[PDB]
RNA sequence: CUAAGAGUAC
């Protein structure tokens, strides 16, 4: 749905890596396991955590709110 | 539903204290004592601290459920020694080394520039 | 609920949770696993009903099944693993240990045994500290096959006066088998003793696997080059025995064997051949594997698995079969469109040549599908078909 | 990501399971047992579309 | 077959079962929902009526 | 379940602390017995653990369809190249002592479902309720409170 | 308390079998021709080689003085004195078998808690051996 | 859901998976229960 | 005199150090605590004022939870369950408010950043939510699409790993000893050498390797444990390790405390 | 690649199971 | 796909070569100028088929093509595989793997698993807890159940991301150690 | 409330 704050095993705050793993495989046209090198993910637990996420909330936000002010 | 809350494992129920001791008649000059909301943790090192003694004959620990944050801790020393008194060294001799090990780590720390 | 033993008194324990919680040995009588299985609890309302379900519907009153004249419960899964670990020779505790697995039992008399090794290290064999478990007073002596008054390789059970004087401890002793460790302690010292045997026994070898670690990998699948080297050579040699037979039927050589025709000979010589090409596979496999192998330790124990387990995980999957017999022709003479017609070679019927750790072929996949829905539609006429013969 | 292929009855989404049935306008010709006085039996279960 | 040789019965519970190596053989653990529901009538006895009051 | 057919229930929660832990502090979110693996005969489930264990690492995706030319071979050898054990063994260290586990853990992340059977749907207790109007016997099903 | 046996055996043949700790080793006695050992001792923590000579001795009890198990064992105070001392490996079981293996010659085996132990020899010096708990002490 | 759109029900040795099933109809995919083998998906 | 320490890595997050002269019951006992033993703040209660996002209100109150928080005075905050207030004051809470709204024709990302503190610190260094990376943004916590709006109100107590792991301000904790198994305290499983199949520690370099002929030294016992701590960012990986040899040392000093009074 | 009537590799016929799914669908059947 | 003599390199060969690949390739790419290439396109001509149960009992399938097309020191490690000394295909499997269902093309390595579990897990997929369509805010079924976080398999299949799999999944990557630990 | 049906758990 939208990236977790922390991995689950360890508990290293990963939420925050999320925009920046974007940008890496974006603009600088790295591959997955460089990038997670480069935001500190060393633990296959952390590297799982951002690795397989599925940002869903984009679809989540194509749809019209159901409450717009 | 069933799940009890979380701060029952930590925190000390009405009417019952931490520490509960029992004498135990299979062999003498030895005690049962119930630690309250404890684990493993404590228990271990207890344990430990226990054996490092010369006098004990005996010291051992069992968590009865992993359910219930508790364990039972079993000591028998040699004649004419408390075990109590042994409890008391143990606990003594972990906080000197705890202590020491925090003053050694604070030192150490200190000496780091790139901190 | 198929007889007496599957419904039984027990002792309310509340927990905060939100599960029913039994013993793992009380399992075996019930068929109780835990992937999902509910069980039923039913509540006496009066002194009488509550008195006669204490006194002949208790779970120690049916240890001992009138159905075998034999124990219906024992020790299983880890616990069983564990205790056939805890008994090894080479199993030495140290004192720390020792001590806290000695406080685990809870009727412990409360004096350390003198350890079986004093100087330079005092070391307690695992022997030694799961003679507490057993009562004062029990003697059992088993022979395993070539076991002698000394034991070489350590099998056989001797216990002398609650002492396992030597031994390995598995199944054959703490298992629901009649003789064994359960039976003798049931019989002598009556039920309540044996259920306070099974809850000791269960406690120390628990706490002492808990601190020891039992695993199972990838790894304990494989077996190393040589050996599958050897495997290959079997499976091939197997294939040319197979066509050996199949040109002496198709160039009528073959003679049918009396009482039968000869398409049935020539398929009952190939499904022979095939299997007990499975079983070198599997017993080359087994040989090979070590000691230490985590699979080879289950099986060893007694507590899950087998040796058709291993042939199947490293050496060779085998032969796949429906009806008895090797997978049939559903397409017009041959099993599928991806061979020619009348090919009745093993991979062509059914034979799955490769193990699960090398995984399988396309066809052998599917030849092990139709095997495996054979096998789920049988479990549900068997189910059917036995629960009304049991009414 | 929804793909569609049922029908909203009542404001319930219902599927149709594809019924599986035997052809029609194909003979089909079975052994019998020996008790019953037929042996083999060809049958057709004709059907004009 | 239906209400006479089998039939509906108060005062009983079915749930998911859990494997506790800390019971012992002849014990089963209840959870503590159950054991609010189901329950047992105890005649009130000289011997008992001290814990049967404080329970009420 | 995981997607090899490896149902189960929660036995027991452990926190942190208590599971057992790698060299690296890392602690499983699982623990699956042994006694699962040789008579169910999921080697699928231990390939997928080491696949995904590599891909993890590696930051690549596992290949994990049916009937490619993966083996265990090579996601052992890419496995022993990133400094772990090829066949996925760790040595972990009990939780509650922190001993060295005399025998080393198969470790690894894999793929689990949360299946829709829960125990709080399931559990139902009845002392007494409503009852069937035509046979005075209670009613049936948890959803009535039934016997 | 004294020595109810006592002798020097050569080790000819050492076997681990399936161990990583035990080996179970053969001695033939150096000074009587038939007395003979079989042994499982833990090589681990008391290394045997074949052609060692070992000085092997069993006592009813360690400490020195003669007798006055059922008592609780106790770890070894410091400066305690026991005839494990003036040896370097000692065990402590149980027998459980006298076998008539000859005329003269009959066999004891001990069991010290699983590590299995059969002493056979003539009767003449073998007698104070009974059906009792015995220590089993080694030296090189 | 898709399982569903692409669910087939057999009325009624049926429930064997036959060879023909091969590419058409999912070799392992059907319930436990009584429906094993007459429910099928594509 | 007593436990000795040398450490080799420095940084604000993670430290590496060697822990000799001691036992593995101590070792193991201060990882335990430093794992789930430590107060740390986090975000406890929330009152949703407004939510039109997509996520479920417990939803960004699990992710709200999740956030780390500086927690470098927390021993001078008190226990919410052990005060004198009804429900929260400001001697034992840290009051935030998220408010936010979509007034961007493009997706608005609601970071940490956006959380600010209501109550009077008093003067403390609690309640800051932890900023790690160099866009100065802190966890993604929402989106909002245009004209999506989010109001919500937290009450943040001080907790411990144990209660809830979303106040372990631990991570992961590296934990070694006997890199050469000179103990022996593992049989090393293997096909056809121990020693190959098995890669060497990093830890190796800083011990002797086995001479391969010496006798097994059984009077050998455990020290000299390599341990690495991480830090999430409440409290500085320093102050973890301080933090967790504190509060092993309050244990065990509740438990004379308990047994003298008794 | 450069040969435009070389061989097809075990690879490529994903592509084509590609371009099927994107013409049918997933339940082009019922729709059908 | 359709098999040819083929004449040129005088032996069997897929009538589908790199070019149509390439121009498939191209078309996806355009949809994520050029003439658009569609499967509808391979069927017209002759490069696809359509065969039924009744069609494919009179043809022979190769089930690989870069292994049963060509006309004959190995890895050890690889499964042990026929190539049934024969050459007279008529057709090929677009893909074996293909064979499964949509709930079986979700298994890793389902080849490498007892075929009652791969059944097993078909029918519990079924049940598996993730999320069934991105507008479940609108709808307002009698039951719904949503992980928090779906994660896409780490152990992917190439078969599952036709059924949106890894845009909807249906699990978590846990991490998972097999141990016989508490005996809980 | 009853009946019918479908799916599902062991
Ligand atoms: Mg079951
Ligand atoms: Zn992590
Ligand atoms: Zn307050």
């Amino acid at each position: 749905m939208i990236v977790p704050v922390r991995c689950f095993s360890c508990g290293k705050v990963v939420g925050d890596k999320w925009e920046s793993y974007l940008n890496l495989l974006q603009e600088d046209e790295l591959d997955e396991g460089t990038a997670l090198s480069r935001l500190g993910l060393k633990r296959y637990c952390c590297r799982r955590m951002i690795l397989t996420h599925v940002d869903l909330i984009e679809k989540f936000l194509r749809y019209n709110p159901l409450e717009k002010r | 539903m069933n799940a009890p809350d979380r701060f029952e494992l930590f925190l000390l129920g009405e009417g019952e204290s931490k520490l509960k001791i029992d004498p135990d008649t299979k062999a003498p000059n030895a005690v049962v004592i119930t630690f309250e909301k404890e684990d493993h943790t404590l228990g271990n090192l207890i344990r430990a601290e226990l054996l490092n003694d010369r006098k004990v004959l005996f010291a051992a620990y069992k968590v009865e459920h992993p359910f219930f944050a508790r364990f039972k801790l079993r000591i028998q020393t040699t004649e004419g020694y408390d075990p109590k008194d042994a409890l008391k060294n143990a606990c003594n001799s972990i906080i000197n080394k705890l202590g020491a090990l925090k003053t050694n780590f604070e030192t150490e720390w200190n000496l780091q520039t790139l901190a | 609920s198929l007889h007496k033993m599957s419904m039984m008194a027990h002792r309310v324990k509340v927990i905060p949770y939100s599960t029913f919680r039994l013993n793992l040995s009380v399992t075996s009588p019930y068929n109780a696993d835990f992937d999902g299985d509910e069980m039923n609890l039913h509540v006496p309302q009066s002194e009488e009903t509550r008195a006669e379900l204490s006194q002949l519907c208790a779970v120690p009153l049916q240890i001992v099944s009138p159905q075998s004249n034999k124990p219906c419960m024992g020790i299983v899964q880890d616990t069983l693993c564990g205790i056939r670990k805890l008994t090894l020779r080479d199993t030495f505790i140290e004192l720390d240990q020792v001590l806290n697995m000695l406080y685990w039992v809870p009727d412990w008399d409360g004096v350390i045994p003198t350890p079986a090794i004093i100087k330079p290290k005092p070391l307690w064999s695992g022997k030694q500290i799961l003679s507490v478990a057993i009562p004062n007073g029990i003697h059992l002596q088993r022979f395993d096959e070539g076991t002698t008054l000394l034991s070489p390789k350590d099998n056989g059970m001797l216990i002398i006066d609650g002492q396992i004087i030597f031994g390995v401890v598995e199944k054959k002793t703490v298992g629901s088998s009649n003789g064994g460790l359960i039976h003798v302690v049931t019989r002598e010292k009556g039920p309540q003793v044996c259920a306070k045997l099974f809850g000791n026994i269960q406690k120390v070898v628990n706490f002492w696997l808990l601190h020891n670690g039992f695993s199972t990998g990838i790894g304990d699948t494989i077996a190393d080059g040589p050996t599958m080297r050897e495997i290959t050579e079997t499976i091939a040699e197997a294939k040319k025995k197979v066509l050996d037979v199949t040109k002496e039927a198709q160039a009528n050589l073959l003679t049918a064997k009396h009482g039968m025709t000869l398409r049935e000979s020539f398929e009952d010589n190939v499904v022979r051949f095939l299997n007990e090409a499975r079983d070198k596979a599997g017993r080359l496999a087994e040989v090979n594997l070590k000691d230490l192998n985590n699979v080879k330790q289950m099986v060893m124990a007694g507590s899950k698995g087998s040796f058709i387990n291993i042939a199947q995980m490293s050496a060779c999957v085998g032969q796949q079969s429906v009806e008895g017999k090797r997978i049939a022709f559903g397409f017009v003479d041959r099993t599928l469109p991806h061979f020619s017609k009348d090919d009745y070679s093993p991979e062509s019927k059914g034979f799955v040549e490769n193990s699960y750790l090398r995984g399988l072929t396309p066809q052998e996949f599917f030849f092990h599908a139709m095997g495996g829905r054979e096998g789920l539609i049988d479990t549900a006429v068997k189910t059917a078909e036995t629960g009304y013969i049991q009414r | 990501f929804d793909m569609g292929g049922y029908f909203i009855i009542n404001g319930s989404e219902k599927v149709l399971i594809a019924q599986e049935r035997s052809a029609g306008n194909i003979v089909q010709v079975f052994k019998k047992a020996a008790p019953s006085p037929i042996s083999h039996v060809a049958e057709i279960r004709s059907a004009l579309e | 077959r239906g209400n006479l040789m089998g039939k509906r019965v108060d005062f009983s519970a079915r749930t998911v079962i859990s494997g506790d190596p800390n019971l012992e053989l002849d014990q089963v653990g209840v959870p503590k929902s159950i054991a609010k529901t189901l329950t047992y009538p105890e005649v009130v006895t000289p011997y008992n009526i001290d814990r049967l009051t404080q329970l009420v | 379940a995981s997607r090899h057919g490896q149902k189960g229930t929660i036995g027991i929660t452990y926190r942190r602390e208590d599971m057992p832990f790698t060299a690296e502090g890392i602690v499983p979110d699982l623990i699956i017995n042994p006694h699962a693996i040789p008579s169910r005969m999921t080697v699928a489930h231990l390939i997928e653990c080491l696949l995904s264990k590599v891909a993890a690492l590696s930051g690549n995706e596992g290949d994990a369809s049916p009937f490619t030319d993966i083996t265990v071979e090579g996601i052992s050898k890419l496995l022993r190249e990133h400094g772990y054990q090829s066949r996925g063994f760790e040595v972990m260290y009990n939780g509650h002592t922190g001993k060295k586990l005399m025998a080393q853990i198969f470790f690894g992340p894999t793929y689990y479902q949360r299946l829709r059977h829960m125990v709080d749907d399931k559990i139902h207790a009845r002392a007494r309720g409503p009852m069937q109007v035509l046979t005075r016997q209670p009613v049936e099903g948890r959803s009535r409170d039934g016997g | 308390s004294n020595t109810l046996f006592d002798d020097i055996f050569q080790v000819s043949e050492v076997d681990p079998g399936r161990y990583n700790k035990v080996c179970r080793i053969e001695a033939a006695s150096t000074t009587q021709d038939q007395c003979k050992l079989t042994l499982d001792i833990n090589v681990e923590l008391f290394p045997v080689a074949a052609q060692d000579s070992l000085t092997v001795t069993i006592a009813s009890s360690l400490n020195l003085e003669d007798t006055p198990a059922t008592r609780s064992w106790r770890p070894p105070q410091a400066g305690d004195r026991s005839l494990a001392d003036d040896y370097d490996y000692v065990m402590y079981g149980t027998a459980y078998k006298f076998e008539e293996v000859s005329k003269d010659l009959i066999a004891v085996y001990y069991s010290f808690g699983g590590l299995l132990m059969r002493l056979e020899g003539n009767y003449r010096n073998l007698n104070n051996l009974k059906q009792e708990n015995a220590y089993l002490l080694i030296r090189r | 859901t898709l399982s569903h759109l692409r669910r087939t029900n057999t009325p009624i040795k049926p429930r064997q998976l036959h060879n023909t099933h091969w590419g058409l109809v999912c070799p392992a995919e059907t319930p436990e229960g009584q429906a094993c083998g007459l429910v099928k998906n594509l | 005199e007593g436990p000795q320490v040398k450490i080799r890595e420095a940084s604000k997050d993670n430290v590496d150090f060697i822990l000799s002269n001691v036992d593995l019951a101590m070792a193991n006992s201060l990882r335990r605590v430093m794992i789930a033993e430590i107060p740390t703040l986090a975000i406890d209660s929330v009152e949703v004022e407004t939510n039109t996002t997509v996520l479920a209100d417990e939803f960004i109150a699990h992710r709200l939870g999740l956030i780390p928080l500086q927690s470098m005075d927390i021993e001078q905050l008190e226990y919410s369950r052990d005060c004198f207030c009804e429900d929260h004051c400001d001697k034992c809470s840290v009051v935030l408010t998220l408010q936010a709204f979509g007034e961007s024709e493009s997706t608005t990302n609601v970071y940490s950043k956006d959380l600010v503190i209501v109550s009077n610190l008093m003067g403390r260094n609690i309640g800051h939510p932890i900023i790690q990376d160099k866009e100065g943004n802190g966890v993604l916590i929402c989106k909002l699409r245009k004209g999506q709006e989010l109001k919500l109100t937290c009450v943040a107590k001080k907790g411990i790993a144990k209660e809830h792991a979303k106040w372990g301000p631990a991570a992961a904790i590296e934990f070694e000893y006997d890199p050469w198994n000179k103990l022996k305290h593992t049989d090393y499983w293997y096909e056809q050498d121990s020693a190959k199949e098995w890669p060497q520690s990093k830890n190796c370099e800083y011990e002797d390797p086995p001479n391969e002929g010496d006798p097994f030294d059984y009077k050998a016992q455990a020290d000299t444990f390599y341990m690495n701590v991480e830090s999430v960012g409440s409290i500085p990986v320093d102050q973890v390790v301080v933090r967790g040899i504190d509060t092993l040392q309050k244990k065990v000093a509740s438990i004379l405390l308990a047994l003298t009074q008794m | 690649f450069e040969d435009e009537s070389a061989p097809i590799t075990a690879e490529d016929s994903w592509a084509v199971i590609s371009a099927f799914f994107r013409e049918k669908g997933l339940v082009s059947q019922q729709l059908d | 796909f359709i098999v040819e003599d083929d004449e040129s390199l005088g032996h069997k060969e897929l009538k589908v070569r790199k070019g149509h690949i390439a121009k498939l390739m191209a078309t996806e790419y355009q949809d994520i100028d050029v003439e658009e290439y569609t499967w509808s396109s391979l069927l017209n001509e002759g490069l696809v088929e359509y065969i039924d149960a009744e069609e494919e009992e009179s043809i022979l399938i190769a089930m690989q093509p870069e292994d049963l097309e060509p006309a004959e020191d190995v890895d050890p490690a690889k499964r042990i595989r026929v190539s049934h000394h024969a050459t007279t295909f008529t057709h090929c499997e677009i893909h074996p793997s293909m064979i499964l269902g949509v709930a079986a093309s979700i298994i890793p390595f389902p080849d490498h698993n007892q075929s009652p579990r791969n059944t097993y897990q078909s029918a519990m997929g079924k049940q598996a807890m993730g999320v069934f369509l991105t507008n479940y805010n609108v709808r307002m079924d009698t039951m719904a159940n949503i992980l928090y976080y779906p994660q896409k398999p780490l152990g992917t299949t190439r078969a599952m991301e036709y059924l949106k799999f890894r845009e909807l999944p249906a699990g978590q990557n846990a991490i998972v150690a097999i141990a016989c630990y508490s005996g809980y």
